[PDB]
């Protein structure tokens, strides 16, 4: 059956939408926004 | 605290008694040199160990071009806006990130923790 019905894998599988790169590319910055806010506080002997 | 050595074959003076007149001395052990001993305590090790480690900083290193540099914070003697941060950068530390400053000034080198 497999035959009739086929079976891939391409760039279109591996790519996704702008809406969702976008959100990404925010999760990322939003990260890193915290990781030197944290350098911050360690730096200025506020870390706890 | 100090190591102080004879004045007449430089050698290693060391702490003993005098009985009669119960005074700490400092006598060599090569010849007969005696000294009279000001500091009156020998032996001190402090098990904590906190130095300020900005004693242990040369003001060489604002030429290092691989240290970071803030604009922020300006030295307190010249008052130029320029200087190097780096850590603490050695081992057994302890536990502290704190920035050591050194002012990147031409003929300067104070430096100061914050
Ligand atoms: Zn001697
Ligand atoms: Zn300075």
């Amino acid at each position: 059956w497999l035959l009739i019905e086929g079976h891939t894998i391409g760039i279109g599988d591996s790519i996704a939408d702008s809406k969702t790169y976008q959100d990404i590319q925010n999760t990322i910055k939003k990260a890193k926004q915290d990781v030197i806010e944290v350098i911050e506080k360690a730096h200025n002997n506020e870390l706890e | 605290v100090g190591i102080r050595f004879c004045q007449e074959c430089n050698n290693m003076l060391y702490p003993k008694e005098d009985k009669e007149n119960r005074i700490l001395l400092y006598a060599c052990r090569n010849c007969d040199y005696q000294q009279e001993a000001d500091n009156s305590c020998i032996y001190v090790n402090k098990i904590t160990h906190e130095v300020d480690e900005l004693t242990q900083i040369i003001a060489d290193v604002s030429q290092d071009p691989t240290l970071p540099r803030t604009e922020d914070h300006p030295c307190q003697k010249c008052g130029h806006k320029e200087a190097v941060f780096f850590q603490s950068h050695s081992a057994r530390a302890e536990d502290a990130m704190r920035l050591y400053y050194v002012c990147t000034a031409p003929h300067c080198g104070h430096r100061w923790t914050e």
